[PDB]
């Protein structure tokens, strides 16, 4: 006897197009220069990315990651872990990937353009309200705590991204990076537990209204981003 | 006297993971016709029995070829007819396959029963379902099928026991004493047995 | 029979038009849940599909309700909801694939619903599909119904039409279909059916020995199935009516191509079947000029016959769309409770 | 020694050195060892014959019937012991074996006197 096939349709209407996703790295710095640079580089990237998928994700992603590694069993490596940040420009852009195992907790800084990496996946595709997660160094090990043999949390192909409104719980005070400051405008951690009223009003000494205030540092990016739409659909297309 | 916790908290755990996640019935049930082994346990199966596992199939098996499992259907017990000539049966009540079988081929299901013609007035449960040793007779030929129609001396010196005893007390009793036999019910190998008072891994 | 193939009550009673997504979301998260499922949600969902896709997620459905912890229930109005729903959009691959894995799904159509299915088959004049499906009744064992007259028709029809000389498969099913419908003790037609039926079983118990005919098909274990016909006839020519047809030739034929040139289930004290087989000529040869010298005209065709039977066939097919008509009311009448059964929860949270 | 489950069971302990058993009947748990612990030393057995060439043996029948009575099972060679005695029905085993043997004897009875 065959197995059946297993079928579902859910037909929600206005819920099933999500339209489009630019990646953080097309977009370049606020710094000045020829956009003839971006440009090269921009189609240079599309030009492998014909070759290698790179699966859309976020940060608080977990990714697994496989890379031609010359001295290993097989030369192959693979590695699973949650995404911290996204970082850099260009052909550089990289991604950091933390994972706590065997009790001690490692994070690897992946470049998503080198060619000895042979490919990427995402296990699962999630977003945090702390855009930048390096406070998980300090935050216990139970919530970077991921296993490798976890298989991937299949999406359905086009529906809004999940975002988990969640908290977190943290080593004690002596830190690294002195989160508790409004600089960072971070919310996953629970400072009402971790420390106290009069430290939080100490800390919100150094509140800067006058920079959210402020207008003229900002970057608009609508017209380099439709640009950047458009080159990508032509060298796609092309 | 000091107290002891661990203990009684393993042994609550254990019992609520066993009862929670024990082997199923068709998992433990399985057999492999080639090997004649089942898994999950590695032994290999009678000889008596090896080529009923090759060739026969289960109660299960033929019971999911017809609607609700055959309520009131005629299945008979296949070792029963070979050991004697005369018709036995079980007249299934309730029945309960196993969700977790692919061709829901194990479960358990019982009724009333008959042997030698005799019935009994009570739902008593089966013996022995997983067998490969089960078959089905259809609604056709089933009148046919199911028509149906002292003492022994006391050993030597136990006798002699008894002459002297009576004689003593002086009555002479010519009568040679001996016991009742039709009262004892001299049951048969077969006749079924229990399954809640038999365990399961 | 238009009229007793259509049914507009069915079609126009007591349609429940919920979301189909949102039931099928529903049946995942219990079944993902793994914890046991009532018949009604299937129901609402079967009389709320109106698509060949929507079907299709009704075939999984009924797999995942067969693999769950509740599958014996299997209500007849269920499966029928589900039958029509199949046939009036016209899925006859799933129809036939379902019918055919019964024990994957498990549908068990009664009486009436079959016969619709039957004359469905009949408008579109397909053979081997109804073929196939008589033969998956005969598995069912479900033949005390007025549509006995159908499948006599049928098998009488696909027996002359089948034009196939050698298949132990195929024959052993017909050499067990064709005793059922015959059963009925109606006439000439039907124990001369259930004469051929025994000649037809003893023919495979002596080209393939007895295990083929009890192991995968319900049967009787008695080898003698020579001797029952024997039996049979002689019994009818000391006897009624006997309208014969040459079947009996097609009988010679094969008891003499038998009486033409491990383990051991026969008993020793009694004789092999082998060596049997000579008196059983004998003996055949014997009934048979008893028959020639008793009716005899061995002429009239069996399934021309059969359509003399459909005049008692209009017949009782008035009691059975009666019953038909009762099962539905009293179907509506005791589903009812249900619906409320399920308010109950509602009500106590 | 709290045994799990068991029963009563009149059965053969053994004593004296290699090459010199001698059986007792006695009444214990099921579990118990060979010459283990007892509740009342019943009877006794010599396979050996004596100087007259006697087998000895000695059966305590008041106390068998009450504990019977009480409910314990026998082992077979005690059982075997007492159909012997004929307190006790006699063995099919045995008579089996004694059929055995005297088959067997007339075989080589009829071998002998093939080959004379
Ligand atoms: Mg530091």
């Amino acid at each position: 006897q065959p197995p059946p096939k297993p079928v579902i349709v859910d037909k929600h209407r206005p819920v099933e197009p999500e339209r489009r996703f630019l990646s953080p790295e097309f977009i370049p710095r606020r710094g000045r220069t020829d956009p003839l640079k971006f440009q090269i580089e921009r189609k240079d990237m599309l030009e492998r990315r014909k070759v290698l998928h790179i699966p859309e994700f976020y940060v608080g992603s977990i990714l697994r990651v496989t890379t031609a590694d010359p001295y290993a069993s097989g030369k192959i490596s693979q590695f699973l872990g949650i995404c911290i940040q996204r970082s850099g420009r260009g052909l550089g852009a990289t991604f950091i990937l933390r994972n706590v195992i065997e009790g001690q907790g490692v994070e690897i800084c992946f470049e998503l353009y080198n060619p000895r990496v042979q490919e990427i996946q995402v296990v699962k595709l999630e977003k945090r309200l702390d855009d930048s997660l390096l406070y998980l160094r300090d935050a216990l090990p139970e919530y970077s705590t991921f296993d490798v043999n976890m298989k991937p949390v299949v999406q359905e192909p086009n529906q809004k991204v999940p975002v988990n409104e969640l908290k977190v719980k943290m080593k004690p005070k002596p830190w690294s990076k002195r989160w508790e400051r409004p600089n960072f405008n971070i919310k996953g951690i629970r400072f009402d537990l971790c420390l106290t009223e009069q430290q939080m009003k100490e800390a919100q000494k150094w509140n800067q209204p006058w920079l959210e205030f402020d207008m003229m540092r900002e970057y608009d990016t609508s017209k380099i981003e439709a640009a950047i739409w458009k080159e990508i659909e032509a060298s796609k297309r092309s | 006297v000091r107290p002891r916790l661990i203990a009684e908290l393993a042994r609550r755990v254990r019992a609520l993971r066993e009862q929670l996640n024990r082997p199923r019935d068709s998992q433990l049930y399985a057999v492999d016709y080639e090997t004649l082994t089942r898994p999950f346990s590695g032994r290999r199966l009678p000889v008596r029995a090896w080529a009923d596992v090759r060739r026969e199939s289960r109660l299960l098996q033929l019971l999911g070829r017809l609607p609700l499992f055959g309520l009131g259907r005629l299945v008979t017990r296949k070792s029963w007819l070979w050991q004697h000539d005369e018709p036995c049966y079980w007249r299934l009540t309730r029945v309960r396959p196993d969700y977790t079988a692919q061709n829901l081929d194990h479960g358990k299901a019982w009724g009333i029963l008959t042997f030698k013609g005799k019935t009994e007035s009570e739902a008593r449960e089966i013996e022995h379902v997983m067998y490969h040793d089960w078959r089905l007779v259809p609604k056709h030929e089933e009148e046919a099928f199911t028509a149906f129609t002292a003492s022994v001396p006391y050993p030597p010196l136990l006798r002699a026991m008894i002459i002297a005893e009576r004689q003593k007390n002086g009555d002479t009793s010519t009568e040679e004493p001996m016991l009742n036999v039709q009262r004892i019910r001299m049951e048969p190998w077969d006749y079924p047995a229990k399954q809640e008072d038999k365990g399961r891994a | 029979s238009s009229a007793y193939v259509d049914s507009h009550k069915w079609e126009a009673r007591e349609k429940e038009h919920y979301c189909l997504a949102d039931l099928a979301s529903l049946m995942d998260k219990t079944f993902e849940r793994k914890l046991p499922v009532s018949s009604l949600t299937i129901s609402r969902l079967i009389d709320n599909i109106s698509s060949r896709e929507e079907i299709d997620h009704a075939e999984y459905y009924l797999y995942k309700f067969r693999h769950s912890p509740n599958c014996w229930y299997l209500r007849n109005w269920t499966i029928h909801t589900w039958i029509r729903q199949c046939l009036k959009y016209d899925a006859q691959d799933k129809a036939l694939y379902t019918l055919v894995n019964k024990v994957q799904y498990g549908i068990f159509p009664d009486n009436f619903t079959f016969n619709l299915l039957m004359d469905s088959f009949i408008k579109k004049e397909n053979y081997k599909d109804a073929l196939s499906v008589v033969f998956e009744v005969m598995m069912q064992e479900a033949f005390e119904v007025p549509s006995t007259q159908l499948l006599s028709l049928y098998v009488l029809f696909h027996c002359l039409a089948k034009k196939t000389d050698f298949s132990w498969e195929e024959e052993r099913n017909f050499g067990a279909s064709l005793l059922l419908p015959g059963l009925k003790q109606k006439n000439s037609v039907g124990f001369s059916s259930q004469l051929y039926g025994y000649a037809l079983l003893g023919k495979v118990e002596l080209q393939q020995g007895l295990r083929a005919v009890y192991h995968n098909m319900p049967l009787i274990w008695k080898p003698g199935y020579l001797d029952r016909a024997l039996q049979v006839m002689e019994k009818v020519a000391a006897s009624p009516e006997d309208i014969k047809l040459c079947r009996e030739a097609l009988d010679v034929l094969g008891a003499v191509l038998k009486a033409l040139t491990k383990l051991v289930e026969q008993l020793d004290i009694e004789e092999t079947e082998q060596s049997k087989l000579p008196q059983y000529l004998e003996r055949f040869k014997a009934l048979h000029s008893k028959l020639q010298a008793l009716k005899i005209e061995s002429e009239g065709l069996l399934s021309l016959t059969t359509q003399l039977v459909k005049e008692k066939l209009s017949t009782c097919e008035a009691e059975d769309i009666a019953t038909y008509e009762q099962n539905l009311q009293q179907w509506h009448l005791d589903l009812v409770q249900l619906i409320q059964r399920e308010q109950q929860q509602r009500e106590q949270a | 020694k709290a045994y799990r489950g068991g029963h009563l069971t009149i059965r053969l302990a053994l004593g004296g050195c290699t090459n010199r058993p001698f059986y007792r009947i006695v009444a214990a748990h099921n579990k118990c060892p060979r010459d283990g612990r007892f509740v009342e030393q019943l009877g006794s057995y010599d396979p050996l014959p004596n100087s007259h060439g006697e087998k000895l043996v000695a059966l305590n029948l008041d106390r068998i019937r009450h504990w019977i009575g009480c409910g314990a099972h026998l082992s077979k060679p005690m059982e075997k012991l007492l159909g012997l005695a004929g307190f006790f029905p006699l063995h099919p085993m045995m008579i089996t074996n004694a059929e055995r043997l005297r088959r067997k004897r007339a075989r080589e009875v009829l071998l002998a006197s093939q080959k004379t």
